[PDB]
C-alpha cells in the first residue's frame, strides 16, 4: 500500500543569450554607389545614393 | 534500551537528527510533502566568445 509522485515540467535554457538564431522579414531596399572621375587631369572621388 | 519478547524480523531503526544541508537529488526520496528550503549555491564556468 505504498505510492509515489513524479512531476516535470519545461524552461528555457541559460545559453540562449550567446547561442541563438533570428527570423525576419524583409521588404524594399536602398541602393549606394560610389565613383570616381577624371576632371581637368586630377582624380576625384564622389559618393551618393 | 531492550525489547522483551519482541524477536527480530519484526523492527526498524533509522537516524533523525541532522544538523547540515544537502543537494536535492532526483535519486533521493523527499523529507516532506513541501520542501524547506535553506540556501543555494551558484554554478561556475560562464560562456564567452573566442577564435579559433
Ligand atoms: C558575443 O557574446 C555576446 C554575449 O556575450 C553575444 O550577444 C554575441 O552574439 C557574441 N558574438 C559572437 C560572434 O559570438
Ligand atoms: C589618378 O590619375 C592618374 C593620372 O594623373 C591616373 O594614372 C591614375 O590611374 C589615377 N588613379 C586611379 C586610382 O585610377
Amino acid at each position: 500500500e505504498n505510492t509515489q509522485l513524479s512531476e516535470a515540467h519545461v524552461e528555457k535554457s541559460e545559453s540562449c543569450k550567446t547561442e541563438f538564431a533570428s527570423a525576419y522579414r524583409a521588404h524594399t531596399a536602398s541602393a549606394s554607389a560610389k565613383l570616381r572621375v577624371l576632371y581637368q587631369g586630377n582624380n576625384i572621388t564622389v559618393a551618393a545614393y | 534500551k531492550v525489547i522483551n519478547n519482541c524477536k527480530i524480523d519484526q523492527c526498524h531503526a533509522a537516524v533523525t537528527n541532522h544538523k547540515n544541508w544537502q543537494y536535492n537529488s532526483p535519486l533521493v526520496p523527499r523529507n516532506a510533502e513541501l520542501g524547506d528550503r535553506k540556501g543555494k549555491i551558484h554554478i561556475p564556468f560562464p560562456l564567452a566568445n573566442v577564435t579559433c
